[PDB]
């Protein structure tokens, strides 16, 4: 298989792939959270450089992990559908084993973790 | 098992091993197979050690009371004997006899009887688990109207190979001789049959 | 250890007519795969105008039927010389299988004839001796072949009017001898073609007021 | 309930126009051992019958003792003895036939297939089989164990039914025998090359040939077969 | 099922019965057992009927591929060691029986195959639950140095004898030709003795016999234009 | 476990369950419900050997409430129930089985139809007004084929219930300390607390 | 098979279906499972059709002998016990029977008794043996009432054989029905089960599962 | 115990002049329990037929399996599949569980759209292909379909006198088997059009 | 058959029988009387192998009856269960033993006490102040070993009794369709027609 | 089976019936069992033929190309090789076979392996169902450094008896002779040797 280390350690002490990685991040369109006393919103920006796009079945930005808990995101879409799937698998896993759907927390730190074992993994980006 | 029986000119003679087993254990290394039903008439034993010797006591009986009534038996008599008891209890018995004796008017002869409870008249007979071995041999060098020492010699050498090849035989080398002479005995001892 | 049974194959059949009935039966016996006998004749007359078939292990089945034949001779010593009835055999023969309950003759009985009024009579047994009074009744190696087709032909079973869809079914008029025999050749040169142990010849007893009379056809040897 | 010790394998036979042919070699075997080399498995009851048997060995003799008995029996009391009143084929078939199913059903069975072969006193041929289960049945053609399988499909070319019986002569017939026991000593190797035949006839009587062997074998192809495939020396 | 194969002048011959057996049961009356593994490779199978398809077809092309790999014509060797090693390894699991017979460019050949991978070669050869009543015919009229049309005619004399004496076997007599520098010529229904009789009865139905509760059209056309 | 039964009547199905749960010698509980909730709208009733009925029933549960969520959208009963047969068929040929027998009561939202299907651990499925899985049906079938119509409202499919477990109460050997019955139609699943 | 029998106002109802099978083959679809021991007393065939046929023929043969030698019809006690004892003797032989006796007398009434070939004996009112027992105890329990009429007992009897005929792969062919008097019983015909689904469909509205 | 045997069933296929005809019983069971009277056995993919008994579950599963790949089977060659080459399809697919086998007893039934020829075809659960001229029958009461197709058939019967030769057939076949009946379907199939009929039948 | 209870009180015997016989899939009756009086003060309840029950019973039931006449007097309770004793021991090494446990419940009229005998098929004997027989006692003799006392009056008896058959119902899988209760004491043996 | 191989002056002979059997049915009567693994190392094979076919092509496969690499094999590393796959498959083997072969060096050689996969070299061998029945004959007849007419008599006279005692084993008698001079094979029918 491929094993290629992609993610490798500069004279400085940077990892550039990683540092690369939130380049693709800051070219992707806008997203902003604010969470109120009783209430979490989620922003999202729609580049208007596409029309005669169909609104209705076009993925939306913002995804349902699970019925309580929402995941937007900024950078690549593709790379992003990954996430998703994987964040959705692990809250109906939760479910099933421990008898309680996941803490926010909880989700967030899987998602992460994910994110952390693509930096020091060989063959990915 | 080793046992075998043999007619010749003057008459019959009958060979055995000594050896009884309980599994490798040789239970009696001196064992006597060659039983006497009658005074000229006499058996080699193979099988169940218990169902031959209540077998061999009832024929001896059974000849002791024909001896009584009717005189001398013949072989022919004492096989048939053996074979009602053999036939009618095949169910129940395991065992394998060779019967021999000597008249004046028939003169030796030998009579196998194998586990089905059949009888083979035969110029001679082998068996035991040790005749398998020595099938070959024997019907190569047995000749009719052979003389005493010669019979005394194909038997010697006969079980010399049967007790060489099975373990379950061996031992001295027992031999009764029937003629009109009387009844001898011999045996002969494993250093004289080894380096045959 | 001994196994006291064994199969020898073979097929019989027995039809009841109006005033007549037929008792046929295939004359090939056989063992696993070589055949015995190519004509071993297997349907008997046995007296008093009855004819009985014992289908199964062999041994059993000549065992019976010479057993039966004997009963019908004492029948004679013992009451006059009166006529035994066909409704009297086959109590009789019940009797006989029953008494071998725990060491059953391994057959399957089939007799025809007429009853008291003249009228055609078939009975049929199973091991043990449960018994029935039949129309049509088909039993042995290939019985299971020949049934369906006799609940179609003869009974007519799932046939109705045509026009009336369902509604009216399809009148069960009577069959003469011959249209009878016509049936028992089809019924065996069917199963000749579909069973490995039906074969070789096919031999009827038509039994009338008149009688016993016999009838013999060729099947395939192969 | 036993089993089998020393036995015998086939025994072969069929009609032809005048009478009948029953063959039967001379082994005793002892399982895979070829023990007994000179035992008869045919044995004549009068001038008019010959039983042959196969399977195991004491029960034969036991039956032959019963067959030797039944003559004596017969003649006790009987001035027509060898006359009007002998035993007929018929006669010592049906005793046999009832002693094996009453042994089967007493489950101790004499453990034979017997084949009685023989003619009636109005010069009819008479053949018919029984074993250790008390089965029986006729045919132009009866073989037991492996002549059934092997000598049955070879005498049925001569005699393929009733009709072809009459168009049959004697040395059509024992020819077929023969040719026969050939084959099943190529094939069984629980045979032996000497075997005994008789013929039963209404006109010459009973003929019994003794010390037969099986002659005009094919060996010579052997020399030109090498390896089990590819071997060529 | 009765299969054999004999050896003659300029080549060599295969026959084999037409029933095919469930239990007591015949499935089909006119059974083709003789099976070709190349042009002039043919074999004749007993036992698993599937199996001995199966594994004809997978030597057969793998023989095909073998043919076009070296240039040369197939040999009977290479189809006898490839059966032989495939039904070893699995241990006999595979119920193949096979007679394989053909000519090719070394001469022509031979060979029985039994399914735990044993072969052996012969001049006649027989296989399957009538081989005992075929060899028998084999044993009694087989002579060295047969012609074409002598061989044809023992091959299905001993096919007939366990067609008529062997309760597995039946119906009619498939033969196969393989002669030295010609075409196989494949005999299909060489010998037909088992013609069934006209019946006594027509048992065809007046029309409206059966009830019917629903009738309807099925549609097998695709989704329609327009 | 034991008894489950089920029947679709005009606009709904109705599932009944047993609440004994016997360990050899003692019943350790009278109040079990055999029953998970696979969507909104459709419920799945179980019975069969210890332990594989409750890992096989929230195994399916747990697959149903993936797709829910991935797709926003509720599979149909026809889809739910294909998708649990080709489960249990992978399973019958696996080293060892899901030893568990199913029904799934469903209503489908876009035919406006309730729908019963009967599953058992091989994978055999029927779509059936009524059904049962093991000795439940000798003792019922009797009397839904007597009384059962297409048209029943849901009180006359609980009276028809009712009679179906009187029978069984009277002819079974075991007890089975009554039955949870549960209604599946288009405002979703309830329990009857009182029957 | 399916065999049932119960008590009510009027006597008893005794009702049969008609198949035999040897594993999925069907032997026979005319089977008599109704035994008339004598013209006041029926017995039903379950479990082995001989051993029912023989031993329940000798019964009548043992009631006949009894009323010869007492003067008196013999009690439906007394003649399922004799049955019972003598099935009993036999006990590990190997018997194969499951049946009622059934009968009405003047001392007793209308009495069945389930008799088995383990040695079980039951006076009862409602009994149902075979394959498809379990289906006509369903019809039975529903609908069983002491005060039915003739007319209705003798249609539930047909109804609840009807109901295991469909159900049950080994039950079939025809139903026989009989109802057993203080006078003795009464043969109440042969019903092909075939048409009688179809008739008892249309006119009742059952079996709505089953397209017609 | 038996797999071949727990839920019952049969399946009948005929020739005949320029036409071809299968059918199938409609029971589902248990062993001794009914449970349906709706289950056909008989499916098509194009102008193919397939009747399959045996093993309820397994029917099923190979019903999914053919449609399956006959669907790929048409995406890639452009045409829909022939009765000759779906045979074959058949036993290939049977044959790769040879030591594993699916309990069924499946039965093929078409014409073929270019030569216009009638075709049957059977197989046992390991592939083994039965190509009669006549008929082909399967299921639990085969014997019985044997000994009523042996004898009610005859060649170049008429599409609407072939409809009651196989009609008669399969009921009075599943009319001496304990599980088979509930129901039938009877398919008469000609080159360009396919009529489906429902028998009336006893209900035990 | 199933549950056999007996206790004894102050002044008198009780026993306690199921009602149901079951042949294997269906119950059949739910009836049945498992009991048989075999004197005036003597009364016997039975459990085991269909068949032998009765047919034990009324042997045993026949041969009190025979002796009652010969002697124009009735054995003592202890005399009884001695015989009863003895044809279960001379039963378990015949060709076909009697497979059948008994209650052998008594009112002696001479030293005028009650007394429970237990007897198993084995002929096992033991008089106790309560008994059971099969997994009864598994269930009961817990609340007995607590609750009694040997001053207790019928009523009492009755009482531990109906807990004691309310703890069987409870945890027991199998419907034995309650029992039937009877009195034994000075005055005879008497059915309580409401339990 | 009935097979044998026996060193002499001039090299070693193999010696074979040609009966296979499937039972009491005579397979084939006409069958070669001893088989070329290299052009003067040969063997004879006994128990079932799958197993010894397939082992014997293995070993001629081995034996091709060690030949290639190393040139001609001795008869020790042909048995090597021969007891490897019998040891190493015993649980799924049942094979006895005697492995003979020529070398210059070494001349005539006999290993024998039985069902264990042990080897044995010895004088000369014997095995198959038909050599219990000839033990006897040949310990008492073999001598070392017979003659090539001696060897042949003394394999046809051995295999005639055991022939004649075995049902298993029959036919022809085929054998293979190994020395300097080449390879030659004989043949000997049953009219020949019935006859000794
Ligand atoms: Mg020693
Ligand atoms: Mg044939
Ligand atoms: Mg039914």
């Amino acid at each position: 298989g491929y094993d290629r280390a992609l993610s490798i350690f500069s004279p400085d002490g940077h990892i550039f792939q990683v540092e690369y990685a939130l380049e693709a991040v800051k070219r992707g369109t806008c997203a902003v959270g604010v969470k109120g006393k009783n209430c979490v919103v989620l922003g999202c920006e729609r580049r208007s450089t596409l029309k005669l796009q169909d609104t209705r079945i076009t993925p939306s930005k913002v995804s349902k992990i699970d019925s309580h808990v929402v995941l937007s995101f900024s950078g690549l879409n593709a790379d992003s559908r990954i996430l998703i799937e994987k964040a959705r698998v692990e809250a109906q896993s939760h479910r099933l084993t421990l008898e309680d759907p996941v803490t926010v927390e909880y989700l967030t730190r899987y998602v992460a973790g994910v994110q952390q074992r693509y930096t020091q993994s060989g063959g990915v980006r | 098992t080793s046992i075998m029986a043999v007619t010749f000119k003057d008459g019959v003679i009958l060979g055995a091993d000594s050896r009884t087993t309980t599994g490798a254990y040789i239970a009696n290394r001196v064992t006597d197979k060659l039983t006497r039903v009658h005074d000229k008439i006499w058996c080699c034993r193979s099988g169940s050690a218990a169902d031959t010797q209540a077998i061999a006591d009832i024929v001896q009986y059974h000849l002791e009371l024909y001896t009584s009534q009717y005189g001398t038996p013949s072989t022919e008599t004492a096989a048939s004997v053996f074979k009602e008891l053999c036939y009618e209890n095949k169910d129940n018995l395991t065992a394998g006899i060779i019967v021999a004796g000597y008249d004046d008017k028939n003169k030796g002869e030998v009579y196998t009887i194998p586990l089905g409870g059949s009888v083979h008249k035969l110029p001679y007979a082998i068996a035991g688990s040790g005749s398998t071995f020595i099938y070959g041999y024997c019907d190569k060098n047995f000749r009719e109207n052979m003389s005493k020492e010669e019979t005394v010699d194909f038997i010697k050498h006969s079980l010399s190979q049967a007790i060489k090849w099975d373990g379950s035989s061996g031992g001295v080398i027992r031999m009764v001789v029937l003629t009109a002479a009387g009844v001898e005995r011999l045996i002969f001892y494993p250093d004289e049959y080894e380096q045959l | 250890q001994f196994n006291p049974y064994g199969d020898n194959g073979g097929t019989i059949l027995g039809i009841a007519g109006e005033d007549f009935a037929v008792l046929a039966g295939d004359t090939r016996n056989i063992t696993d795969y070589s055949i015995n006998s190519r004509y071993e004749p297997k349907v008997f007359d046995c007296g008093d105008n009855i004819v009985m078939s014992a289908n199964g292990f062999a041994a059993d089945g000549d065992a019976l039927v010479k057993r039966f034949k004997n009963s019908v001779k004492w029948y004679h010593f013992d009451h006059n010389d009166k006529k035994l009835s066909i409704n009297s055999a086959a109590r009789n023969i019940q009797h006989l299988l029953y008494g071998k309950r725990f060491f059953p003759y391994y057959v399957h009985t089939i007799i025809a004839g007429l009853d008291e009024d003249g009228k055609g009579a078939v009975y049929s047994f199973d091991p043990v001796g449960s018994y029935e009074r039949e129309q049509c009744r088909a039993g042995g190696a290939a019985a299971s072949l020949i049934m369906p087709f006799l609940d179609n032909q003869v009974n007519f079973k799932n046939q109705y009017e045509p026009g009336t869809n369902g509604k009216v079914k399809k009148p069960l008029k009577y069959l003469s001898v011959e249209e009878v025999i016509k049936l028992v050749r089809d019924s065996f040169t069917s199963a000749t073609e579909r069973h490995i142990q039906v074969g070789d010849g096919l031999e009827i007893l038509i039994v009338t007021k008149d009688g016993v009379r016999k009838e013999f056809y060729e099947l395939k040897r192969d | 309930t036993q089993q089998p010790i020393v036995t015998g394998t086939s025994v072969i036979s069929m009609k032809y126009d005048n009478g009948v042919i029953i063959a039967a070699d001379n082994l005793g075997s002892y399982g895979s051992l070829l023990r007994f080399n000179g035992v008869e498995r045919l044995i004549p009851v009068g001038d008019n019958t010959v039983v042959g048997i196969s399977g195991d060995i004491s029960d034969m003799q036991h039956i032959e003792r019963l067959l030797k008995d039944l003559v004596t029996e017969n003649a006790y009391d009987n001035p027509l003895a060898d006359a009007e009143e002998a035993l007929e084929p018929s006669y010592i078939f049906e005793y046999l036939a009832t002693v094996m199913y009453q042994r089967r059903s007493k489950m101790n069975p004499l453990w034979n297939a017997i084949i009685v072969a023989g003619v009636q006193s109005n010069g009819d041929q008479f053949l018919r089989y029984v074993n250790l289960l008390g089965v029986t049945y006729s045919s132009p053609t009866l073989a037991t164990g492996f002549g059934a399988h092997m000598a049955n499909p070879l005498l049925r070319k001569v005699v393929d039914r009733e009709s072809d019986i009459p168009k049959t002569t004697v040395q059509v017939a024992e020819e077929a025998i023969v040719n026969a026991m050939r084959v099943l000593y190529y094939r069984d190797a629980r045979s032996s090359r000497n075997f005994s035949l008789a013929i039963i006839d209404k006109n010459t009587g009973l003929t019994f040939k003794k010390n037969l062997q099986v002659e005009n074998m094919k060996w010579d192809f052997a020399k030109d077969i090498k390896g089990y495939g590819t071997q060529k020396i | 099922t009765t299969i054999v194969g004999v050896k003659f002048n300029n080549g060599v011959v295969i026959a084999a019965d037409t029933r095919s057996t469930q239990g007591p049961i015949v499935a089909d009356k006119n059974c083709a057992k003789l099976h070709r593994i190349s042009p002039k490779i043919w074999c004749a199978g007993a036992g698993t009927a599937a199996d001995t398809e199966a594994v004809t077809q997978l030597i057969g092309s793998n023989i095909e591929l073998h043919s076009l790999y070296t240039s040369r014509e197939p040999r009977v060797v290479s189809a006898l060691q490839m059966l032989k090693q495939h039904l070893f390894k699995y241990q006999g699991h595979i119920g193949a029986y096979l007679i394989v017979a053909g000519v090719d460019p070394t001469g022509s050949h031979l060979f029985s195959i039994h399914a735990n991978g044993s072969t052996d070669v012969g001049y006649y050869l027989s296989l399957g639950s009538g081989s005992l009543a075929a060899m028998a015919v084999l044993e009694s009229h087989w002579k060295q140095d047969l012609t074409k049309e002598e061989a044809i005619k023992l091959a299905s004399d001993a096919i007939q004898a366990g067609i008529w004496n062997d309760l597995g076997s039946g119906s009619n007599v498939d033969v196969c030709v393989m002669e030295i520098g010609k075409d196989a010529e494949y005999l299909r229904n060489y010998l037909t003795p088992n013609v069934r009789e006209e019946k006594q009865k027509s048992y065809k139905f007046p029309r409206g016999t059966t009830a019917v509760l629903k009738e309807s059209i099925v549609n097998i056309c695709d989704i329609q234009e327009e | 476990m034991d008894i489950i039964l089920g029947i679709r009547v005009q606009d709904s199905v109705i599932l009944a369950s047993s609440k004994a749960v016997t360990r050899g010698i003692s019943v350790l509980k009278d109040s079990d419900d055999k029953t998970r909730q696979l969507s909104p709208h459709t419920l799945m009733s179980f019975a069969g050997e210890a332990g594989d009925t409750v890992q096989f029933a929230e195994y399916i549960q747990a697959n149903i409430q993936l797709y829910s969520i991935r797709e926003d959208y509720e599979l149909s009963p026809q889809a739910v129930s294909s998708f649990v047969r080709q489960e249990l068929a992978k399973s019958i040929r696996s080293r060892r089985p899901y030893q568990v027998n199913v029904l799934i009561g469903g209503y489908d939202k876009k035919k406006n139809k309730p729908e019963l299907y009967q599953i058992d651990y091989l994978g055999t499925k029927v779509e059936l007004p009524y059904g049962a899985h093991g000795y439940s049906g000798f003792y019922t079938f009797s009397l839904l084929d007597h009384h059962y119509r297409p048209d029943m409202t849901t009180e006359e499919g609980l009276d028809l219930l009712k009679l179906c477990v009187q029978e069984l109460e009277k002819r079974m050997p075991m007890d089975f300390k009554g039955v949870i019955v549960k209604i599946v139609d288009k405002d979703g699943i309830r329990q009857v607390d009182d029957f | 098979t399916t065999t049932l029998a119960f008590r009510f106002q009027g006597g008893i109802i005794v009702a049969v279906d008609s198949r035999a099978t040897a594993g999925n083959w069907v032997a026979s679809q005319t089977v008599k499972k109704v035994i008339e021991i004598n013209p006041f007393l029926l017995g039903t065939m379950a479990g082995g059709a001989a051993d029912c046929q023989f031993w329940e023929t000798w019964l009548g043969s043992q009631c006949r002998l009894h009323e010869l030698r007492e003067k008196e019809r013999i009690s439906v006690a007394a003649a399922s016990k004799i049955l019972s004892n003598l099935v009993y003797q036999y006990k590990g032989a190997g018997l194969s029977m499951g049946t009622m006796i059934c009968g009405y007398t003047r001392k007793e009434g209308p009495t069945i008794y389930y008799v088995d070939s383990d040695g079980t004996r039951l006076k009862g009112d409602i009994f149902c043996v075979g394959s498809g027992q379990t289906f006509a105890y369903g019809v039975l329990d529903s609908n069983y009432k002491w005060d039915l009429s003739v007319e209705d007992a003798l249609y539930l009897g047909k109804r609840s054989i009807l109901a295991a005929a469909h159900r049950d792969a080994y039950s079939g062919g025809s139903v026989n029905l009989y109802h057993v008097t203080e006078d003795g019983w009464i043969y109440h015909g042969n019903h092909d089960v075939g048409e009688l689904f179809w008739k008892v469909k249309e006119e009742e509205g059952s079996f709505n599962n089953v397209i017609g | 115990s038996d797999p071949s045997s727990i839920n019952g069933g049969i399946v009948v296929a005929m020739t005949g002049k320029d036409c071809v005809a299968i059918a199938c019983d409609l029971r589902l069971g248990s062993q001794s329990l009914g449970v349906s009277n709706k289950f056909e056995k008989i499916f098509h993919y194009g102008h193919v037929f397939l009747g399959i008994t045996g093993l309820a579950t397994d029917v099923t599963t190979l019903n999914e399996m053919f449609r399956y790949k006959t669907n790929l089977y048409k995406l890639k060659e452009e045409r829909a599949i022939e009765p000759e080459t779906f045979t074959q399809l058949v036993s290939s697919s049977l044959y790769e569980r040879r030591f594993g086998p699916y309990f069924v007893g499946p039965v093929v039934a078409g014409i073929n759209s270019k030569s216009g020829k009638p075709f049957i075809a059977g197989f046992d659960l390991i592939g083994c292909i039965d190509e009669a001229k006549d008929f082909i029958v399967s299921g639990t009461a085969s014997d019985q379909l044997f000994g009523m197709c042996e004898s009610l058939y005859e060649p170049n019967l008429e599409p609407e006198d072939l409809f009651e030769t196989i009609s008669q057939a399969l009921l009075n076949a599943a009319d001496r088997d304990a599980l088979s009946g509930w129901g039938a379907v009877v398919y008469i199939i000609k080159k360009d059009e396919v009529v489906k009929r429902y028998l009336k039948m006893r209900q035990d």
